[PDB]
């Protein structure tokens, strides 16, 4: 039954048992309920009185802090004879290239969130001459708003998208998205194809696009190049989350889809995830004196 | 205007930090909540669900065969059947469950664990076993009659199929450390050992060779300190596509 | 009590002397869309008892190298009875699922099989970058088998497979499993043919033996598709 | 601290302590006893 | 890489040491400094300060992924930022820190006399998050700490 | 009043005809773990009388040439009656402790002991780098002897050691001295073999002298813990 | 928003400042308190508690031999026996003390001393000590007619072992600084004298030499003020295994 | 002045003047008196 | 065992208390000393100091 927990519970002493009929240790885990055993009934307890807070467990704590989703260094420069991103790029926004944060979203199978943004920036010249303080415009392109081709393209004139310019020597850029996908949550996972042809994408649901980030540096090149390195965070907020998954085990192949491969040799082998000992009576780290 | 002085710690960026934020969409109206199955609030209460131990990792032991422990009969009495190493930060038959996934997440615990074993023999197929946890201190016990001075449940097999042993907090700290030294006095907990109390007898048309299943999970006495980056996960490369998505 | 179990659904009932209670999945029951989360304005139809019935799939062989089987929701009931008609006329659909699964060993048997309904089980390919195909995914009545059920062909784990709803057949104690699911969706309906709420998955943790003569041990599943609303009118895919 | 105009634009949401763990630990039609399982 | 410890200044070590029991959150103050290695101005860098607790995996190399800090604390600062400020609450498994321990780590006889396991605080990571520019140059970092609640 | 004294716990009891009053280290006296502040959940071991009662270690010699003994606690009384067997049989320890310093000389006799219970008596090795060893700190019933008691060897003070829990033997005074220490802990219990809570110091500040004829004149310590709980039942370490 | 002007101070940091700032670990929870015996709150309840002065601080003391005075009979009246610097700041007896040590982190004081000696011969030993305080102006007196001038406390051996002679505060301004110039107006208190009274007289059994062993404390009208950095304390290079740390 | 919602993120406390120094110098079990102590 | 640790001094004397420490409700006068319904146990004096 629901209820309000704030702190982990307490025990209670209990005396010993001999009662016919009841055992408690007993269990039927085929029905699929976990065991309801409870410490007083195993053993003799004293009473304590519990203190321990939950709170760091809970889920919008668990998740609302800013990871890495998205890392680009390009070229600041003279691009006329380049053949390559030319002072600005163009990325397809997703949660998949990171890791850390991938495994975190994937213990759930849907999440509703909105989504805090930092945007920060670094510069070095290249191969010294101190390094300018340049202007940048990040634009939001949503699907099917025109994406920009160049840096000067008059799509940068951003009558309805979102941009935002900031500077260098600023702080890091912070913007909030809303939850804005076209359910009630996004799907973490995609148990099917999103066009009503077969060829469609299987795996990702068309539900979930965001759309473009697209970063132009706004300043006209320099006489010498820099490149220039841009950082985004994603920190989640306001969180719901529902059914919650077993976690990866296999290290990911890719961000398009789950396929595995798994390591070499345990840990995290596909043949074994827990790394080997001789034998079920080795205990690997014993205590001797 | 107000007269005003910059602190330390201006301009920073605290990935935990929590402020409000600029509303780049303004007006936007989300999309209405609905009622969805499943709802997860705290993290403690995934940890509660028990999940199969790898107590067969073993070199020979391939996928599925690691997630049951084969039991036979002996001719000798009361002799031990396996053990299972408590460390949920080293590798071990804790690390890939439900409650060591999610601890590995941090670094402090506190609070009971219970396991829970099913007998997967024929229905012709009984027996009693002694369950053990040993308090810290000392090496694992090897004998029944040392392992029997601990916490222990005897379980016969019989129409109820499953034992629990729970594994209540004994610390003398509040908590313990997920500590990469496994015998410092913050973190080791002890031992879990099998021994025959009797027999695993069995008549000639029962297969000779029976299973068990372990399972593991938190008791709602259980706590979790000090989020960390799990050591579950890493990545040296980019990934497949990721470079695509800015093309 | 908890021993025997009968499921009365239309024309169809089931009874089981060998049940281990059952599973709610989350502790739901299946419902209609209520009016206050509607999104599509058309009236539906709702055929209660000749689409909300038991419907039994072709039963598989239990063998000593079983790897496990998995059967996708809608697709294996797609084109079957009435409600697969009604699937091939309308755009969209929302149902709940009973799901029974069916295996009797003597007692000299022993085996365990985990029954786990699955929500939006999106499947890996094993050693590829290209993501599975149609043909990989849309197995129909017929099912799959696992590749690798130790990772559940996901790059995950079988060991944590029981935080999603579940029962066991272990032969000793029991010879049926029963979960009831909800509908598991991030929208109130969904289009039927390109993608699936569920995926019952019956994995052999412990494998069957016997030193009797041995007989053919078969897996038997039965769904019942419940409160089955259908919207968008229009000729049969099919 | 929230003078921005939209609800969304606000600092995380730290408070909520309801949990139901039974639907996750005890999805069984009939509850279990504190008493044979079966 | 840096272990956290109290006991390298001895100012700070001779007056905590007056005491065998402390509670306290800690406020820390980072400040950077940077000079050209042997005149081309000072570079304004970014600085990632990323704490590793007990049992985390440490950063190998400057451009590793354990930088993307999914669940660790981490704080971005400029050198032209006034210093860089965070609090740590009391987070040793005991009621209060062990100044001093008259004790061994370790169930077996080899682990470390003196130092209360209980007390362990963890790494601090420190990289330059800009790449390297075409010349050297020398950073420094000076970590302070303030006891307070004391 | 303040002279005479008599100290009875369990079977056993202790007269003084020249006390010096007694000291309670910090106004505490010894208690069992209250409820909330106890963290081991299992039901304690309080054997009272059994463990609750003075046990005396072996005399030590003063001679003109004394820098000092030490003893730390519980390590000097780990192995000693039922408190021993508690201590090797269980995880956790909790108690307090009553010392009874002992020593006597004839009016003709000067000197001056200092007996100081120290809390936390992290000792350091003198001239080098590497840290006190296993078998340097953990001396047992036989206890250790200050290397530069001037420093406490532990490149402190002496002269500033009356912060600690202490009284003094001063032959022309006294004939004893007393020191009720309660639980002295971060932590409400600890693992008894590898940390000691208290060290008990007895210094000769004044060296011992006459102009009689001598005599053997012995230090003897006598030691009652109070309060014993012990917690996680295992076999014995030993 | 909010018209705004940086003030002289911003940006600056002040080892001494006092403000919130962010917390890096959120929701965390800190471990329950636990009653410990012997909180301290005030340090000035630390220099209240007495502590051995270092009067014998010559060459051919060694260690604890320092920490005690030998008397011995004389054969002519009213002998001078030792006297006791009042210099906290300078090196003297003072300066490792409880009161001492403590004060040494602090620029400025005020309030009265104890001095307590407790007699450590035999039981047979007699005697009667003139301990002596002159307030500052002149030299420090040599012979015990003139201190006796001062205020004093005339000392008999007996079944009480200890006497005190208080240092009152006697001082023109509120309060004195530890002034590296001893002889400042601001800073001199003045000097603590020992003379006999009788004699020392002890029977041939008991040791024809005994020992004073001197404490000193503050009382609880004593303040300190305007704290620093300790001179007690230095180093010239990186501890051993300082730079492991790093490593 | 404090926003954050950690109360351990709080400046410091300097409020407390309890004081009970007779815990370090009078830790006498039979209180001393203003008369001889023995 | 059970024990008195005695300090000369101006009171001459200390008692030691042998309680009655017994299964049975009596003990006999029995010339079998070694038999378990009559030995007592034993009192000894060691130096303290
Ligand atoms: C230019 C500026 C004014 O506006 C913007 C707009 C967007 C960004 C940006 O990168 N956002 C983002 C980066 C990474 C993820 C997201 C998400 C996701 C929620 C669930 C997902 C699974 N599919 S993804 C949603 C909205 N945003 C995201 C940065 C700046
Ligand atoms: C990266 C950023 C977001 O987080 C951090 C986290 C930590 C630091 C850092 O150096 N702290 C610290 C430096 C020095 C000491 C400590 C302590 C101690 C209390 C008692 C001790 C005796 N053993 S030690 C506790 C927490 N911290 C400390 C700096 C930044």
């Amino acid at each position: 039954i629901e209820s309000i927990i704030k702190t982990a519970t307490d025990t209670v002493k209990s005396e010993i048992n001999a009662e016919l009929g009841v055992v408690p240790s007993l269990n039927a885990v085929e029905t699929g309920a976990t065991s309801n055993t409870e410490p007083e009934e195993a053993i003799q307890t004293r009473t304590v009185i519990n203190q321990h807070g939950v709170s760091e467990t809970l889920v919008e704590n668990f998740l609302s802090r800013a990871a890495l989703v998205s890392k680009r260094s390009f070229e600041y420069k003279d691009h006329t004879s380049s053949t390559a991103d030319k002072n600005f790029f163009k990325w397809t926004i997703n949660t998949r290239s990171f890791v850390q944060l991938r495994r975190k979203l994937e213990l759930f199978t849907y999440l509703r969130f909105d989504a805090e943004i930092t945007i920060l920036t670094t510069v070095a010249v290249n191969g010294y001459v101190g390094l300018p303080d340049l202007t940048l415009q990040a634009m939001f392109v949503p699907t099917g708003a025109l994406t920009p081709e160049k840096q000067d393209s008059f799509h940068w004139q951003s009558g309805s998208n979102a941009s935002v310019f900031f500077k260098i020597s600023d702080p890091p850029a912070r913007i909030t998205i809303p939850f804005m996908c076209i359910n009630s949550a996004y799907s973490v996972f995609y148990d099917g194809f999103a066009g009503f042809e077969k060829n469609g994408l299987y795996g990702i649901n068309p539900a979930d696009t965001i759309g473009n980030l697209c970063v132009r540096i706004v300043n006209e090149h320099q006489p010498v190049g820099f490149t220039v390195t841009v950082r985004v965070y994603m920190k989640p907020k306001h969180i719901k989350a529902w059914a919650p998954r077993p976690p990866r085990t296999l290290p990911y192949m890719s961000i398009a889809n789950a396929n595995y491969k798994g390591k070499e040799r345990a840990p995290n082998a596909l043949s074994a995830i827990i790394g080997n000992r001789d034998s079920v009576k080795t205990m690997p780290h014993n205590i001797v004196n | 205007g107000v007269p005003t002085y910059l602190l330390p710690g201006s301009g920073q960026f605290l990935t935990t930090d929590d402020h409000s934020s600029a509303p780049a969409l303004p007006c936007f109206n989300p999309t209405p909540e609905m009622h969805i199955p499943g709802q997860v609030r705290n993290m403690l209460e995934v940890v509660q669900v028990e999940s199969m131990m790898e107590i067969n990792n073993t070199e020979s032991a391939v996928g599925m065969e690691r997630l049951k422990v084969d039991i036979s009969a002996l001719t000798d009495v009361d002799q031990l059947l396996f053990n299972i190493p408590l460390d949920i930060q080293l590798d071990g038959p804790l690390r890939n469950t439900l409650v060591g996934n999610i601890s590995r997440y941090y670094t402090h615990w506190s609070g009971s664990l219970e396991m829970t074993f099913m007998f997967c023999g024929s229905f012709m197929a009984a027996g009693k076993l002694i369950l053990c946890y040993t308090p810290p201190g000392g090496s694992c016990p090897t004998t029944r009659e040392t392992a029997m001075l601990g916490t222990h449940i005897v379980w016969d097999f019989g129409l109820q199929s499953s034992v629990t042993l729970i594994i209540p907090w004994i610390s003398g700290s509040h908590y313990r450390m997920f500590n990469n030294d496994a015998k410092s006095t913050n973190a080791n907990v002890g031992y879990v050992t099998c021994f025959m109390q009797t027999n695993l007898i069995v008549p000639s048309e029962s297969s000779d060779t029976c299973s068990l299943i372990g399972f593991i999970a938190a008791k709602d006495d259980f706590s979790l300190r000090l989020m960390r980056d799990s050591p579950d996960i890493g990545q040296l490369d980019h990934l497949h596509a990721a470079e695509a998505a800015y093309q | 009590s908890d021993r025997v179990l009968q499921l009365k659904l239309g024309n169809s009932a089931i009874v089981t002397q060998e049940a281990a209670n059952y599973c709610c999945a989350y502790g739901e029951w299946p419902n209609y869309l209520p009016d206050h989360e509607a999104v599509a304005i058309d009236k539906p139809t709702q055929p209660e008892t000749a689409t909300d019935r038991f419907y039994t799939l072709k039963s598989v062989k239990w063998e000593t190298g079983s790897t496990g089987w998995w059967w996708k929701l809608p697709d294996a009931l797609n084109n079957i009875g009435m409600f697969g008609q009604n699937v091939q006329h309308h755009y969209l659909y929302r149902s709940g699922f009973l799901i029974h699964v069916q295996c009797n060993a003597t007692k000299f048997h022993q085996g365990a099989l985990l029954v786990v309904a699955i929500p939006e089980h999106q499947r890996g390919a094993h050693n590829t970058n290209t993501s599975p195909g149609f043909d990989d995914i849309m197995k129909g009545e017929e099912g799959g088998t696992f590749n690798h059920p130790y990772v559940l062909d996901d790059g995950t784990s079988l060991a944590c497979a029981t935080i999603f709803p579940h029962q066991w057949i272990n032969l000793r104690t029991n010879n049926s499993a029963t979960i009831v699911l909800p509908w598991m969706n991030a929208a109130p309906m969904d289009f039927p043919l390109r993608h699936n709420q569920w995926t019952l998955a019956i994995i052999p943790v412990v494998p069957l033996g016997t030193r009797t003569t041995s007989s053919m041990v078969p897996i038997t599943v039965s769904i019942a598709p419940m409160c089955c609303e259908f919207n968008g009118l229009r000729h049969a895919i099919t | 601290i929230n003078f921005y105009k939209d609800s969304y634009a606000a600092s995380a949401s730290k408070q909520d302590f309801s949990q139901d763990p039974s639907k996750f630990t005890e999805p069984v039609v009939e509850g279990l006893k504190a008493a044979p399982v079966l």
